[PDB]
Order: C-alpha cells, then sequence, then structure tokens
C-alpha cells in the first residue's frame, strides 16, 4: 500500500545511483578518472580527454 | 621485425630519466603518459617489444 511513497523514494535513489555510476563511463575518454590521466598524460595531451 | 622480441620487465625500480634525457633516441613518442612521470609511476608489469 505504502508503494506511493517508497516508490518515490526509490526514484530518487536510483537516479542519483545512475549519477553516481555515470563517473565510471569513459565517454571516449582514455580512462574514467581524471586523477590517472593527469598523472600519466601531460596538459597539452590530457585536456582532449 | 616479423618476429619482434618481446620481454617482460616485473617486480624491480626502473630510472626512466637517463631514458629521455638521452640524445641517441631520434624519435621518442609516449601515448597515453608522458616521459616525465615515468618516475613517479607504479606499473603492474612492462612489455619491451624490441
Amino acid at each position: 500500500a505504502l508503494g506511493k511513497l517508497q516508490d518515490v523514494v526509490n526514484q530518487n535513489a536510483q537516479a542519483l545511483n545512475t549519477l553516481v555510476k555515470q563517473l565510471s563511463s569513459n565517454f571516449g575518454a582514455i580512462s574514467s578518472v581524471l586523477n590517472d590521466i593527469l598523472s600519466r598524460l601531460d596538459p597539452p595531451e590530457a585536456e582532449v580527454q | 621485425v616479423y618476429a619482434w622480441n618481446r620481454k617482460r620487465i616485473s617486480n624491480c625500480v626502473a630510472d626512466y630519466s637517463v631514458l629521455y634525457n638521452s640524445a641517441s633516441f631520434s624519435t621518442f613518442k609516449c601515448y597515453g603518459v608522458s616521459p616525465t612521470k615515468l618516475n613517479d609511476l607504479c606499473f603492474t608489469n612492462v612489455y619491451a617489444d624490441s
């Protein structure tokens, strides 16, 4: 019966999860973490990724 | 070239300062990493294809 509420809550959480998981996507970059690119590639090369 | 030799480097420390500072290399191009950052990086393994 409480679904109307629970449902809503889930959606919120769901969105956040998706958002957080979008931190782990390459989007075409060599890696999905900025620190690795900064530590490996020089700014002239790193900036495109 | 068709039988390019491969060597494995593991469990060791390499000083790459002497590597990129040498003028005996005509071409020296790094992809996905910078020559200077090598001394400040750790890698599980290295494969040298000669």
